[PDB]
């Protein structure tokens, strides 16, 4: 399902974190954000992946 | 002026946003009427706040 975007103003979110695997060709530093209905890690540049 | 300014140096001095109007008694220590005056007009937007 598409990522209901965040119309509660709160939503806990975390920052500096590695992911794997890696979006590109090497890790991307990215933050955390938990949705209502799930979480959306968004990289420095902007790699959204829910 | 005078209070706005060290209000604003306690918040820089600990490296933390005014996550509620409370932490104005309990960490910058303002006292009770200076907060009385003082609470209904400091905005505290929750939604840009995000984490506690």
């Amino acid at each position: 399902d598409s990522l209901v975007i965040n119309l509660n103003r709160s939503n806990p979110k975390l920052k500096d974190l590695y992911i794997r695997p890696n979006i590109a060709q090497k890790r991307m530093q990215g933050s955390l954000e938990a949705h209502v209905n799930g979480f959306r890690f968004t990289s420095v540049r902007g790699d959204k992946v829910d | 002026p005078r209070k706005g300014t060290h209000l604003l140096k306690i918040l820089k001095q600990n490296n933390t946003r005014l996550e509620s109007r409370t932490q104005l008694v309990t960490m910058c220590h303002m006292g009770p009427k200076v907060f009385m005056n003082c609470a209904g007009f400091l905005k505290i937007d929750t939604a840009s706040l995000g984490d506690s």
